[PDB]
């Protein structure tokens, strides 16, 4: 489970 | 029973 | 995928993943049907067994992707979902069958040149591309192997993979496995005196085992990475969600001539 | 179902749509006569 960014709009 | 059976789900 | 290879950029566009939001985690795969739907697994959604059961708003897609973990920045695009449809008789209990689900997506997809829906299936096309004997491929970023040494290196793939394996017939299905195999499933796989080998395996469903029909030079999405007895097993096969039967519906569910 | 028609999905735009093949996709097109 390595995983990058991804812009914070989609993780709230 | 799948999981009895010895199943599992991917 | 086991005993596959690196997909090359842009081989599979129709191929989506199944992000889940918190904590971040690779869920399953999935495949673009049209710019708003997206057809899944339906045991990646709701897997009582596990307490396995998501809403809506717990997911992302994100559709374009090539890498398992990098944000492809000017090549992805990560959409939110609108409604989840489980089909009404999904039996995650005894058998898995009819493991399907569709997702509509929040807002409508751009297509490029890494993003472009696969077809679905008609009679004629099911009826002469379903054989036992005829090669499908899987794609998707599940585990390479069915288990590894922990911590001595990297047990999902770096970047999408694909194999190519052929369809069984459904006796030598029927007699591999004591659970009950359904019209609604095929299985696919190398046999023991085969020589070759490949399967999918955890995190690989809901990805789409395809056909390209020689005559109109198109993939056709046949089935739907579903469930199996390990992974990557001597007389053993992997069965997927036979797309065909449940492609009414399908229809019912997109409702396309409608509001 | 009887059902083709509008909407190019398969055809995919490195690949079909500019003419070139992927490495393994003969196998899947030779698997119909049987071969390599």
């Amino acid at each position: 489970g390595d995983f990058e960014e991804i812009p914070e709009e989609y993780l709230q | 029973d799948f999981l009895a059976e010895g199943g599992g789900v991917r | 995928i086991v005993e596959g290879s690196d997909a090359e950029i842009g081989m599979s566009p129709w191929q989506v993943m199944l992000f889940r939001k918190s904590p971040q985690e690779l869920l399953c795969g999935a495949s673009l049907i049209s710019d708003r739907w997206v057809l899944t697994a339906a045991h990646c959604l709701l897997y009582p067994p596990w307490d396995k059961n998501f809403t809506e708003n717990d997911l992302l897609v994100r559709i374009g992707k090539h890498s398992r973990t990098r944000y492809e920045r000017n090549i992805e695009k990560i959409s939110m979902l609108e409604k989840i449809y489980i089909h009404p008789r999904y039996n995650w209990r005894e058998n898995l069958d009819r493991d399907i689900a569709l997702m509509k997506l929040k807002k409508p997809v751009a297509f490029s040149d890494y993003i472009h829906p696969v077809c679905l299936p008609d009679r004629e096309t099911a009826a002469s591309l379903l054989q036992a004997g005829y090669k499908g491929r899987v794609t998707g970023w599940g585990n390479l192997k069915e288990t590894w040494t922990a911590n001595v290196g990297k047990g999902q793939p770096s970047v999408l993979q694909v194999v190519n394996l052929p369809i069984v017939e459904r006796p030598v299905c029927k007699d591999s496995t004591r659970i009950r195999i359904t019209d609604n499933m095929f299985c696919a796989g190398y046999k023991p005196d085969e020589g070759k080998r490949g399967d999918a395996c955890e995190g690989d469903s809901g990805g789409p085992f395809v056909m390209k029909s020689p005559f109109n030079n198109r993939w056709y999405q046949m089935g739907i990475v579903s469930w199996g007895e390990g992974c990557d097993r001597d007389g053993k096969y992997g069965f997927y969600t036979h797309v065909f039967r449940l492609k009414k519906w399908i229809q019912k569910v997109i409702d396309q001539f409608g509001e | 179902t009887f059902g083709s028609g509008e909407a190019d999905c398969g055809l995919r735009p490195l690949f079909e749509k500019k003419s070139l093949e992927d490495k393994t996709e003969r196998e899947l097109l030779e698997s119909y006569i049987d071969g390599r």
